[PDB]
C-alpha cells in the first residue's frame, strides 16, 4: 500500500502507468463519511407563548411580534448580522437605478 | 464596446445539431431592379447561381422580386423569427454568393458579444468544488475547541 | 455653387450613439463626446490586450488555491506535471480544479510522486535506478 | 522625508539602487552563453 | 454532485470559520495566512468581484 | 514553464514546437476520410 | 547520534515502493480500470482535447466556439483527434502527451458558420495628430460535441 | 409551443387570432406529428420525437419537472420496496450555526452506510436535499448519468 | 552591429539559421557574438537527400533528423 496524498478527503487515488508507458491511469473511487465521524441532528422545538386559557390568543402571542428602528440603527444591526460595513445598505440614486439591466443574460 | 453594447451567452436554437441538424435559414427574399446599374450584380446572381443555391439548400424558400428600386436588398428570415436585411448594392456575383452562403450558414441569433466561447449544461461531472470537499472529518464531528 | 453639409445629423449620431451610457454632459454634447469616445476605444483595445493577462493570473491563483488545498505549491505542481509530459494549460487546469476535484487530486498526487522521484534520484545519484513515472516517452 | 535631489537617475547624486542576485545570475548565464559562443567560433 | 441549483450554489459559496492560535507566533506569518483566508485565495472558485471571504478567529 | 527540462530531454522549449500536439491533424471526418491540411 | 535542529533535513523522509511491486500494482490497477471500461460502469465522460490552438474541456452535448473558419459545411460530423485527457466519475486517463485514437473518440457536429461582432481597434497619440480606427469581424464556428466514446483496449 | 414556434409551425398553422394560443399550437404540432406517423414509419416518427422533444430535457433535472412534496416519504417508501429498513439523518458537516447564513450538510445512513448527502441553509432544508439526492441516486436520474443516445439504430 | 545582424539573416529573433564554418562568416559572428547563440549542426542520419527534403526537422538540441514523423 502506497499513496502520494492521504485518501481521507473525498477520494482514494490509485495511480498506474500502462505497460506501453504512453498512458497514465488513475482510479479514484469516492470516499464516504463514516458514521463515527458525524453527530445527530439537533432539534429545537419550544412554544412558550401557549396559554392554558385562550389558545386563540396564544397563537397570536407568537405572531404579533413587531419592531421598527431608524435607518441608522437598522443598518448597524444589518452590518453586525451579516458581518459587513454600513455603506452597502444605503440606497442609490435614480441615475444608477435606471441603468441596471432589466433582463440580464442567464447561463445553464 | 462591451459596456456600450448588449451581450449574450453561447446558445443554440432548439438544441440544434444534438439530435439532427436543421438549417436555421427559413426564407431568402431578393429585391432587385431590371434596369438600375446598381442591381447588375444581383441580376447576374439571379441569372447564374440562384438555381444552384436553391438546389443545394432545399429547406429555404427563395423569393425574387424585380421592381423599380435603387438599392438592391436581400432579406433573410430565420426559424427563430429573426430578420436580417443586407444590401447587395453594387457588388460582384462572387460577393453576392459569399454573402448568401454566410447568411445560410448563420443561425439567426443576434450578432453581439458572446460572453463565454463555450456552453456546458451541468459541467459538475464527478462533483463540484465546495469548501468541504477537501477537508477531513473528525471523530464525532467535533469542532476545533469543542470538548465532548 | 454653395455646398453645405446635409447629413450632419447622422454624422453626429454615429458618435453620440457610443456615449449614451456615459455620465454628465459627455452623453449629450458633441464636443465632449468625441473625446470621451476616443478614450473609450483606446481603453477597449488596451483592455483587449490586458484581458489575457488578467485571466491567466486568475487561473494561476485558482491553481495555487487548489494545489495548496492538497498541500502542494504551485511551482512544484506545474513543473512536476510538465515532467510527466502532461501538457494541460492553466485554463484547463483551473477548470479541473473547479469542476473535477477527484481529477485534480489525482493530478496533484501524480505531481507529488514525480517530485519525490526526482528528489530520490538527485539524492542517490544513481543512473541505474529510474523512477516509474520519471520515464520519458518519445514521439510515436 | 528622504528626498532625491534633482532627477532620480541623472544627476551627480542619483538613487543608490543596488544589484540583486537575480541580475547577477542573469549576467553569469549570459557570460556562459557567450563563452560557449566564442568556443564554437574558435576552430 | 447531484444537488439542486440553490443548495449547490449555497454549498459552493458558503463561508467557513477558521481558528488560529497566535501563542508564540510571528505576527507577519500569522497575517499572511489570515489575509489569504480573508481574501478567499484558498478557493479555486475565487474571483475579485465575488464576495468569497471566510472568517478568521485569531486567539 | 519548464523549458530547460524540455531542452534537456530533447523536445522544444515551447510545447508548440514540432511536437505531436501541433504536427498532427487536429480533426478528421467521421467517415475517416482525411481533412484538408492546415495552413500553419 | 546527536539530534539538533539542522542535523536532519526539515522535511519528512520519503520511501518509494519497490519497482517490481509497483509494476505489479500498476498492472492490477490498469486491469481493474480496463474491466470497468469493458463492463461500461462509467456514467458520463469529459475530455480535455486540443483543437484550433486551444485546449477545451468538453462533455457530451456540449457547445464550443472556435474563432477561426474551418473547411467544412454546416451539419457535418468531425472526429477530434488530439485528446489530451479523458475522465469519468471513477477513473481518468491522461495522455503523454496525447491519448490513442483507438482508445478514445470524440465527435462533434458543425452547427453555425458565422461572423463575430465588430471589435473596435483604435490607436491614438497625444498631441501628434495620430488617430486610427479599425473594425475587425472575425469568422467563427460553433461545434456541438455529441459523443465521447472509449474502448477497453487499454494495456 | 417553444419547439413549434422555433420550427415555424406557427407561421404555417391556419388559424385565427395570430398569436395561436398554446392549446392551438399544441394541436397543430401534434397534428404534424400524426401526419408524419401516417406518412412515414413509427421508427422514423419516434426518431423525430427523440430529436425534437427529448432534447428539451437537456440540462434539466428530475424534480424540476416532477415537483414532489414529501421527498423523505417517497424515499422511505422506495426503500421499503427495495427491502431497506429506514434512512437515518446525520449532520455530517456544518459551518456556522449562530450566524445569519449558516450551511449544513445532512447525510442519510442505511445500516450505518452513507447513501447520499445534501447541503442546505438550515438543517431541515439540508435533510430535504439529502432525501432528494438519495431519490435521484435510486431512480438513476443523476447528473453524472449516461447522456441520451442520439444515434441511428 | 545592427548591419552585421541584418546581413547575417538574423533579423527575426529565436529562429535558427544555418551558416558556414568559414573565417569569412566567423568574423561577423565574432563581431556580434554577444547577441547570438551558436551551435554545431549535427547530422545523425546524414544529409537530407532529395526524397527526404519534405520530411525533415531541426530538433532543439541541434540535430537535423531526416525521417521526421513517418506515417
Ligand atoms: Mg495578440
Ligand atoms: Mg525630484
Ligand atoms: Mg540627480
Ligand atoms: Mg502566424
Amino acid at each position: 500500500t502506497y499513496s502520494s496524498l492521504p485518501d481521507d478527503y473525498n477520494c482514494k487515488v490509485e495511480l498506474a502507468l500502462t505497460s506501453d508507458g504512453r498512458t497514465i491511469v488513475c482510479y479514484h473511487p469516492s470516499v464516504d463519511i463514516p458514521y463515527e465521524h458525524t453527530k445527530p441532528i439537533p432539534r429545537p422545538d419550544p412554544v412558550h407563548n401557549i396559554e392554558e386559557t385562550h389558545d386563540l390568543v396564544l397563537k397570536t402571542r407568537l405572531e404579533e411580534k413587531g419592531e421598527h428602528l431608524e435607518q441608522g440603527p437598522m443598518i448597524e444591526q444589518l452590518s453586525k448580522m451579516f458581518f459587513t460595513t454600513k455603506h452597502r445598505w444605503y440606497p442609490r440614486g435614480q441615475y444608477h437605478r435606471r441603468r441596471r439591466k432589466p433582463n440580464p443574460p442567464k447561463d445553464r | 464596446t462591451a459596456r456600450g453594447t448588449a451581450s449574450r451567452f453561447l446558445t443554440s436554437v432548439l438544441h440544434n445539431g444534438l439530435g439532427r441538424y436543421v438549417q436555421q435559414l427559413q426564407r431568402l427574399s431578393f429585391s432587385l431592379s431590371r434596369d438600375a446599374p446598381s442591381s447588375r450584380g444581383a441580376r447576374e446572381f439571379v441569372e447564374r447561381e440562384v438555381t444552384d443555391f436553391a438546389r443545394r439548400n432545399p429547406g429555404v424558400v427563395i423569393y425574387v422580386n424585380p421592381r423599380p428600386c435603387c438599392v438592391p436588398r436581400v432579406v433573410a428570415e430565420y426559424l427563430n423569427g429573426a430578420v436580417r436585411e443586407e444590401s447587395i448594392h453594387c457588388k460582384s456575383v462572387e460577393e453576392i454568393a459569399a454573402l448568401v452562403q454566410k447568411l445560410a450558414d448563420q443561425s439567426g441569433l443576434d450578432v453581439i458579444r458572446i460572453r463565454k466561447p463555450f456552453h456546458t449544461d451541468s459541467p459538475s461531472i464527478q462533483g463540484q468544488w465546495h469548501p468541504f470537499t477537501n477537508k477531513p472529518t473528525t471523530l464525532g464531528g467535533l469542532r476545533p475547541r469543542e470538548v465532548q | 455653387l454653395r455646398s453645405r453639409v446635409t447629413d450632419r445629423y447622422w454624422r453626429v449620431q454615429e458618435v453620440l450613439k457610443h456615449a449614451r451610457h456615459f455620465r454628465g454632459r459627455k452623453n449629450r454634447c458633441y464636443r465632449l463626446a468625441v473625446r470621451a469616445v476616443t478614450r473609450a476605444f483606446v481603453k477597449c483595445t488596451r483592455a483587449r490586450r490586458l484581458k489575457k493577462r488578467s485571466l491567466r493570473t486568475l487561473w494561476i491563483n485558482r491553481i495555487t488555491a487548489a494545489s495548496q488545498e492538497h498541500g502542494l505549491k504551485y511551482p512544484a505542481f506545474i513543473i512536476n506535471l510538465i515532467k510527466c509530459q502532461v501538457e494541460l494549460n492553466r485554463k484547463v487546469l483551473a477548470d479541473l480544479a473547479i469542476y473535477e476535484p477527484k481529477t485534480f487530486k489525482s493530478l496533484a498526487a501524480l505531481a507529488k510522486r514525480r517530485r519525490e522521484e526526482g528528489f530520490a534520484a538527485a539524492l542517490g545519484d544513481g543512473k541505474e535506478p529510474d523512477g516509474i513515472f520519471s520515464r520519458v516517452v518519445q514521439h510515436r | 522625508r528622504n528626498r532625491i535631489p534633482g532627477r532620480q537617475w541623472i544627476g551627480k547624486h542619483r538613487r543608490p539602487r543596488p544589484v540583486s542576485a537575480q541580475a547577477k545570475q542573469n549576467m553569469i548565464r549570459r557570460l556562459e552563453t557567450e563563452a560557449e559562443n566564442q568556443y564554437w567560433l574558435s576552430r | 454532485s447531484s444537488f439542486s441549483k440553490a443548495p449547490q450554489q449555497w454549498a459552493t459559496f458558503a463561508r467557513v470559520w477558521y481558528l488560529l492560535d497566535g501563542k508564540m507566533q510571528p505576527p507577519g506569518k500569522l497575517a499572511a495566512m489570515a489575509s489569504v483566508k480573508l481574501q478567499g485565495l484558498h478557493k479555486p472558485v475565487y474571483h475579485q468581484l465575488s464576495d468569497c471571504g471566510d472568517h478568521v478567529v485569531i486567539m | 514553464a519548464g523549458s530547460q527540462w524540455r531542452l534537456q530531454q530533447g523536445f522544444a522549449a515551447n510545447p508548440s514546437g514540432y511536437g505531436p500536439l501541433t504536427e498532427l491533424p487536429d480533426w478528421s471526418y467521421a467517415d475517416g476520410r482525411p481533412a484538408p491540411p492546415m495552413k500553419g | 547520534v546527536p539530534k539538533t535542529s539542522l542535523g536532519s533535513p526539515p522535511w519528512p523522509d520519503i520511501v518509494l515502493p519497490d519497482p517490481v511491486e509497483e509494476t505489479r500494482h500498476h498492472a492490477e490497477v490498469v486491469g481493474q480500470v480496463n474491466e470497468l471500461i469493458a463492463a461500461g460502469r462509467y456514467g458520463r465522460l469529459f475530455a480535455v482535447v486540443h483543437f484550433a490552438g486551444h485546449q477545451w474541456k468538453v462533455t457530451a452535448e456540449d457547445l464550443i466556439l472556435i474563432e477561426n473558419e474551418l473547411d467544412v459545411a454546416c451539419g457535418e460530423r468531425i472526429r477530434l483527434e488530439k485528446v489530451l485527457l479523458v475522465g469519468a466519475d471513477n477513473f481518468t486517463l491522461l495522455g503523454k502527451p496525447l491519448l490513442g485514437k483507438e482508445l478514445v473518440r470524440v465527435e462533434a457536429t458543425v452547427i453555425e458558420k458565422t461572423e463575430s461582432w465588430p471589435k473596435i481597434n483604435m490607436k491614438f497619440q497625444k498631441r501628434k495628430n495620430y488617430q486610427r480606427k479599425r473594425i475587425t469581424v472575425n469568422p467563427q464556428t460553433v461545434l456541438r460535441i455529441n459523443s465521447i466514446e472509449i474502448a477497453p483496449c487499454l494495456c | 409551443c417553444h419547439v413549434a414556434r422555433n420550427l415555424a409551425v406557427e407561421q404555417l398553422a391556419l388559424s385565427a387570432e395570430f398569436p395561436v394560443p398554446p392549446p392551438v399550437l399544441r394541436q397543430t404540432f401534434f397534428a404534424v406529428i400524426g401526419a408524419l406517423l401516417q406518412s412515414s414509419g413509427p421508427e422514423r416518427t419516434a426518431l423525430f420525437i427523440r430529436d425534437f422533444l427529448i432534447t428539451q430535457m437537456t440540462g434539466k433535472e428530475l424534480f424540476e419537472m416532477w415537483t414532489i412534496t414529501n421527498p423523505m416519504g417517497l424515499l422511505v417508501e422506495e426503500l421499503k420496496k427495495r427491502k431497506i429498513s429506514a434512512p437515518e439523518s446525520r449532520l455530517t458537516r456544518q459551518s456556522g450555526s449562530t450566524t445569519a447564513l449558516p450551511v449544513y450538510f445532512v447525510g442519510l445512513y442505511c445500516d450505518r452506510k452513507l447513501i447520499a448527502e445534501g447541503p442546505g441553509e438550515t438543517v431541515l432544508v439540508a435533510e430535504e436535499e439529502a432525501a432528494r439526492v438519495a431519490l435521484r441516486k435510486l431512480f438513476g436520474f443523476t447528473e453524472n448519468r449516461r447522456p441520451w443516445d442520439y444515434s441511428k439504430p | 552591429e545592427k548591419d552585421i545582424i541584418k546581413m547575417l539573416g538574423l533579423e527575426k529573433a529565436h529562429t535558427p539559421q544555418v551558416h558556414k564554418n568559414i573565417p569569412s562568416v566567423n568574423a561577423k559572428l565574432k563581431v556580434v557574438k554577444h547577441l547570438i547563440r551558436i551551435k554545431p549542426l549535427k547530422l545523425p542520419q546524414g544529409l537530407p537527400t532529395e526524397e527526404d527534403m519534405a520530411n525533415t526537422c531541426l530538433k532543439s538540441n541541434g540535430e537535423l533528423v531526416v525521417r521526421w514523423l513517418l506515417n
